[PDB]
């Protein structure tokens, strides 16, 4: 949750959450801006799932 | 510029200009 995928390879680096996410968005071929806009969207689905 | 959260205020340079202020 604090520092996403670099604390399995080196030391720990922190981020926060909305960067993370993006970063997750765009490694599957989704331009970074659409997690930007609609974040508030996201995050109330995210709590109902 | 409105919608996005925490989104500061800077300047972008442009490489044009200088060559055509000439």
């Amino acid at each position: 949750i604090t520092s996403g995928w670099t604390f399995g390879a080196g030391p720990a680096l922190q981020i926060p959450f909305p960067m993370q996410m993006a970063y997750r968005f765009n490694g599957i071929g989704v331009t970074q801006n659409v997690l930007y806009e609609n974040q508030k969207l996201i995050a109330n689905q995210f709590n109902s799932a | 510029c409105d919608v996005v959260i925490g989104i500061v205020n800077n300047t972008v340079y442009d490489p044009l200009q200088p060559e055509l202020d000439s």
